[PDB]
RNA sequence: GUUACUCCAAAGGGUGUCCCUGGCCUUAGACAGCGG
RNA sequence: CUGGGGAUAACAGAGUCGUCUCGGGCGAGAGCCCAUAUCGACCCCGAGGCUUGCUACCUCGCUGUCGGCUCUUCCCAUCCUGGCCCUGCAGCAGGGGCCAAGGGUGGGGGUGUUCACCCAUUAAAGGGGAACGUGAGCUGGGUUUAGACCGUCGUGAGACAGGUCGGAUGCUAUCUACCGGAGGUGUUGGCCGCCUGAGGGGAAGGCUCCCCCAGUACGAGAGGAACAGGGAGCCGCGGCCUCUGG
RNA sequence: CCCGAAAACAGGCGGCCACCGAGGGCCCGGGAAGAAGACCC
């Protein structure tokens, strides 16, 4: 499996490319999932991850979107939004994944990635929000 | 009742009359608004 | 204080139970023109739907005059309850209860009216108001 | 009474014959000149339109009205020459209901007819009272159901508009 | 682009250093040390020749704003560890005297207005409250720091409630760092 | 329009019967005394005392009225000890310690127990732990505890539970534990006369029951009681949402729940089956006995009013964790009578 | 904003920013401070 | 009565918005004087789709209905409850505006009523949507059959969007949905016991009165507050049967 | 506070069997539980 380190990279662009790659056969790992960025104004931001989160389905709770509040979960749903979902295609390639907040022990000691095409070098701006921001937020924990 | 001291610090502001809000004392037009029509805060009872 | 030397309210430690509901008929024991009156509301109490207002010893209540003098009937009172049928725990646990309903005819803001209250009346309702156990010659 | 978007649009014939239409209302502005009418002022003020338009003689008479007695009090008479240029021939119409059954409107109003570009008012000033002219300018702009625009013109008819307000 | 090359210097004085590590300005004095973060795309700090160097190379508006306003922040620290910054207070009753006292980081009034609640507003690390009579002093090295705390001390003593033309009793700021206030 | 609040509460959804009959404690106070934090027992009935007020609010200094449930608690035996480590998301356990020589009738509910483990060997695995427990890779240590119905004769098969310490640290628990492994604990050595406590429990089974009795609906009027629907409610909704929605009142599972009480005074805890009042030692148990339980023999705590369950359940207490600013003192307050009188 | 059209808001306003034009000032101008 | 019609109305839907509800620009003039505390004319510009109309796109045997009772949910253009700004705000209060939709918004009299009117209380007793929410949930007062009476109109048979008395209420749930209860397979060996807790639900709590502060500040007097501290109850929620009633 | 290892990364620990037999169900006497099933002694 490849090994990609989200610390200063543009979640969508990565999202991106880590989706072809999954269709094209690999396995990936995501780490330090926390310390990725969104780019925008706060208040937006907040508001649009809220008005996510307090979606249900007013008969059944039970089912419903699930959208999350852990930063890990954050990532791999956007990763999920880019793919077929409702494929078999697309279920295996989303099996394929694995994010993580940190690097655990079992990761430690390894040489990691990182995609050129996401990168905060990119930016004119010094407007931009980290993932547990966004978390600490919504009520996540990490 | 006066204390001059006092007066400098509630009274140096001006009031939109469209919105009603404060704004500070040489400002030209409303920071919401953008109306021109600022008037003082009654330091003596007007009536 | 404020104002304490003369005044027409105090504390009781019970709370007796809530069993006289709008409609019902009281006996008048004060020397009043009133003799018999009905309930239309309790005094100091909300609610919920399809509820009525109930009340208790030491409560007061805004009643009509049925039965009386002339120059009382038609008329809208206040009187503080005395007695009551039902009823009501006393702190040692001991249980309390008398042989009818009965109402004392007072002004909205406490003082009474009259100058006798014919028969015995209930002790919370002279802790709540001072100035009934003035009156009555039988308290328990 | 109704409102002026009903009527301001142009998409619809001229409908301007007396002596064919039953019942057609008279004018209530009657008035379109005023202050010193023999006169050779120096600055001249005239609102233009921006787009086609449709002015009802309510608004032609508010105009009147406020403008004469802003610059009344303002100006004096001797001082200034205000005209209206325009007269109401366009006779108005609603559907007295029935339904839409036999719809054809009854007479209820008039209006001016303003093509674009062409003036309505004008304010003859010297050039000590411009600033009160200008003012009667936007009082009336803000009165009419679509947008307008002044110049000011010279005595040989040439426009100075800009020369003009750069220094005042 | 107003301009081609935006830069501003300032000149430091004997006794005072500056330098730069990595966005961040560390100024050493006479007393005491200040540190700041200064960020900002294609801005630039350094020393040249005595100097501290402001540089940006094609400005736009919200670009001459940003680097005259670190031009004033440093300018402050720089006066600040070489002199300081003191503010003064002043308090005023009509009835009811209040009492005001210091211990470790809060200032405590109490009996304003007849309340049988204390205030309570808070001194911040580095700074130096003393009160003389009816006039108190906020002394300190941080402009930021010395503000807070007088205003936070002002901010104790506010009114909602009544007609402040009648009740006009507090605590309030009569100078700002030897600017006087009039009305 | 006319309002009221709607019928019942949401916050105890699903009403379900409980996945066990022991109960189960979630949460654990910040206590700073090094001590176990609850205790266990079987109940037995309620009686009456009457005492002097000591807690705060008028009624204060006089003789008032006061229902009391008495809770049977015989000894526990202490078999286990347990630590936990920090995972990916939360606490995991890591190792576990048990004694050796453990009751004939704990197989009785643990039948798969070990076949040679000795002394030798159980005290090489608490040194293991020991050795863990001063690295750092650990979080928390619990105590692993049965009950011992059979020295009250109410039954053989026991109950077995985890329960936490109190403290910042981990080395002084450790301590604690390892003194207290392979003995008994008394309730006298762990809860105070006059601490509140939370009850935890499980309640009593009514069984189905209808939307009237479970949510407080109400009946209808008397023409539709003449119609047949009388005790049922009017309508499962609206057209649009084209669904029925969970929050509409419906029949099912009433009683058998497992529920939580805050803030019951402990009163008295007295010692084999005696309370020795200032005066004389007295009896609790009543003429004739308790109804549908016997005659209490071991151990026993006043608490003030009610708990959750039927009588011979197992119950759970520990210490408030929610506790008011304004708590009594404590210390056993004046009891001046108690009722030994027929309960039946 | 990411709308060819099907399916999308105004009059009135803005030292928000980027640009065109034309007057008046300027080796002491337009703010400040020191005094008349 | 038959044969047929959504080629064509009443009823709810769609479309539209003159009317309707809720707003805005400008500044005449009124306010001891003072255009903007408050009011804002005449004229001009709009939102919503909760009134009513216009049209006739869906449905002529799907169901045709008004009000009430029961039950759940939503919007904010906020009536009280929390927090603030201006005043022609001394205090007690009032008027006008900003944030805020967590909770609450009740009982009765005549009338079939909805609304409207009235009583006594209250912190206050907001307005709207959900096929004018809700008849495989009830009722059945009104309205539109068949009987009969009066008044008007008509030579008459007879009619009245005029009044009055009386006048049928069906279902064994096929699929989904919801409340609760069980049995399987899977989790790459099987079985005991004990724990973590991803996630989901929650109003589990909301409000009022009394003492004191204090007859104090404020105020010419009349009158008359607030922060802190102590206590009690109403509405709602979850449990128990020692005491009292059935 | 209530529900909650079908949380598809479909968990962690301890112990007992398997590579005859660990455990479980029926059955018997009863209820603190209950429409059948389940649950408890
Ligand atoms: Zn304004």
């Amino acid at each position: 499996m490849r090994i990609i380190n989200a610390e200063g990279l543009i979640l969508g662009r990565l999202a991106s490319k880590v989706a072809k790659m999954l269709l094209e056969g690999e396995e990936v790992v995501i780490v330090n999932a926390e310390k990725a960025i969104i780019t925008g104004n706060r208040e937006d931001i907040f508001a649009k991850y809220k008005q996510r989160t307090e979606l249900r389905t007013r008969t059944n709770p039970r089912r419903g979107p699930f959208y999350p509040k852990r930063s890990d979960e954050i990532v791999r749903r956007t990763v999920r939004g880019m793919l077929p979902w409702k494929t078999d295609r697309g279920r295996k390639a989303f099996k394929r994944l694995k994010v993580y907040v940190g690097v655990p022990k079992e990761f430690e000691g390894k040489e990691f990635e990182t995609i050129s095409e996401a990168h905060m070098s990119r930016l004119a701006t010094p407007k931009y929000v980290t993932v547990g921001e966004v978390a600490k937020f919504l009520g996540g924990k990490f | 009742a006066r204390f001059p001291e006092a007066e400098a610090r509630i009274f140096r502001k001006l009031v939109c009359m469209r919105c009603g809000a404060t704004n500070p004392w040489g400002a030209k037009k409303c920071r919401k608004c953008g109306y021109k029509g600022l008037r003082p805060k009654a330091r003596e009872p007007r009536g | 204080a404020k104002k304490g030397a003369g005044a027409t309210r105090g504390i009781s430690p019970v709370r007796p139970t809530r069993a006289l509901p709008i409609g019902a008929y009281l006996k008048v024991a004060d020397n009043s023109g009133a003799k018999v009156i009905q309930i239309i509301g309790v005094v100091g109490y909300k609610g919920t739907r399809r509820r009525l207002a109930a009340a208790g010893v030491g409560d007061m209540v805004v009643a009509t005059v049925k039965k009386g003098r002339p120059d009382m009937r038609h008329q809208v009172v206040r009187a503080v309850v005395v007695r009551q049928r039902k009823e009501y725990r006393r702190l040692d646990g001991m249980r309390v209860k008398f042989e009818d309903n009965a109402a004392a005819i007072v002004t909205p803001e406490g003082v009474p009216r009259g100058t006798e209250i014919r028969g015995a009346i209930a002790r919370e309702a002279a802790e709540r108001w001072v100035r009934l156990g003035s009156i009555a010659s039988i308290v328990l | 009474l109704r409102p002026a978007k009903i009527d301001r649009d142009v998409d619809k014939p001229a409908y301007t014959r007396r002596e064919y239409i039953r019942g057609a209302p008279g004018p209530k502005i009657t008035i379109f000149d005023m202050g010193n009418l023999s006169a050779e002022f120096e600055y001249e003020v005239s609102l233009h339109a921006e787009q086609a338009m449709q002015i009802r003689q309510n608004a032609l008479e508010a105009i009147r009205i406020q403008v004469n007695r802003y610059l009344q009090k303002n100006v004096g008479r001797s001082n200034y020459h205000f005209k209206i240029r325009v007269y109401p021939f366009q006779v108005l119409r609603e559907n007295p209901m029935n339904g839409m059954r036999r719809p054809f409107g009854k007479p209820i109003g008039l209006a001016a007819r303003v093509r674009k570009d062409q003036k309505i008012l004008t304010v003859w000033v010297n050039g000590q009272h411009l600033k009160f002219a200008l003012g009667a300018m936007h009082r009336a702009k803000m009165k009419l159901p679509y947008s307008a625009y002044y110049r000011i013109y010279d005595k040989e008819g040439n426009d100075v508009t800009t020369k003009v307000l750069s220094t005042m | 682009p107003v301009d081609a090359w935006i830069r501003e210097e300032i000149e430091i004085p004997e006794g005072v250093e500056v330098t730069v590590e990595g966005n961040t300005v560390k100024v050493k004095g006479p007393k005491g040390e200040l540190q700041r973060e200064l960020k900002y795309p294609g801005v630039q700090i350094f020393t040249e020749d005595g100097k501290v160097v402001i540089y940006k190379e094609f400005p736009r508006k919200k670009d001459v704003a940003i680097v005259r306003t670190f031009k004033a922040h440093i300018n402050n620290m720089i006066k600040g560890v070489t002199e300081g910054f003191k503010y003064r207070l002043k308090v005023v009753y009509s009835h009811f005297p209040m009492t005001v006292k210091v211990q470790g980081d809060e200032v405590v009034i109490e009996n304003f207005l007849g309340e049988k609640n204390p205030r309570r507003a808070k001194i911040l690390p580095g700074v130096t409250v003393k009160v003389k009579g009816s006039e108190i002093e906020v002394e300190g090295i941080d402009k930021e720091a010395v503000g807070q705390t007088a205003a936070n001390i002002e901010q104790a003593t506010r009114i909602t409630k009544w007609d402040r033309r009648v009740f006009q009793d507090g605590i309030y700021i009569v100078e700002k760092a030897g600017k006087p206030i009039k009305f | 329009k006319i309002h009221r609040p709607r019928r019942g509460s949401l916050a105890y959804s699903p009403r379900k019967r409980a996945k066990s009959i022991v109960p189960r404690i979630r949460s654990w106070p910040k206590d700073s005394e090094v001590r176990m934090l609850g205790f266990a027992g079987y109940k037995a009935g309620m009686t009456h005392i009457l005492m002097i007020d000591d807690s705060p609010g008028l009624t204060k200094g006089k003789e008032i009225f006061v229902p009391v449930t008495i809770v049977e608690v015989p000894p526990l035996f202490v078999y286990g000890i347990r630590a936990y480590k920090q995972g990916y998301l939360g606490l995991e356990t890591a190792t576990e310690v048990w004694f050796h020589d453990l009751h004939k009738n704990v197989a009785r509910r643990i039948k798969t127990l070990p076949k040679n483990y000795n002394e030798e060997a159980f005290q090489a695995k608490l040194g293991q732990l020991e050795d863990l427990v001063n690295d750092g890779e650990i979080a928390d240590v619990r105590l692993l505890v049965h009950t011992q119905p059979w020295l009250i004769g109410l039954k053989k098969k026991p109950e077995v539970m985890e329960y936490a310490i109190g403290g910042d640290d981990v080395k002084a628990k450790f301590d604690y534990a390892k003194e207290k492994i392979g003995k008994e604990l008394r309730a006298g050595e762990v809860l105070h006369e006059g601490e509140l406590l939370d009850v935890i429990a499980v309640t009593k089974g009514k069984g189905t029951q209808g939307p009237v009795k479970r949510w407080g609906v109400k009946v209808q009027f008397h023409k539709a009681q003449r119609a047949g629907k009388g005790r049922h409610i009017g309508n499962l909704g609206p057209w649009h949402p084209a669904r029925v929605m969970w929050t509409v009142p419906q029949a099912g599972q009433m009683g058998f729940h497992h529920r939580t009480e805050f803030n019951k005074r402990l009163i008295a805890i007295g010692e084999n089956g005696k309370l020795v009042l200032d005066g004389n030692e007295i009896e609790i148990t009543p003429k004739g006995g308790f109804p549908h339980y016997g005659i209490v023999r071991s151990d026993f705590l006043m608490i003030e009013g009610t708990i959750p369950g039927s009588f011979k359940r197992i119950i759970r207490v520990r210490p408030a964790i929610r506790p008011p600013k304004k708590k009594p003192p404590v210390e056993r307050p004046q009891i001046t009578y108690v009722s030994r009188e027929s309960k039946q």
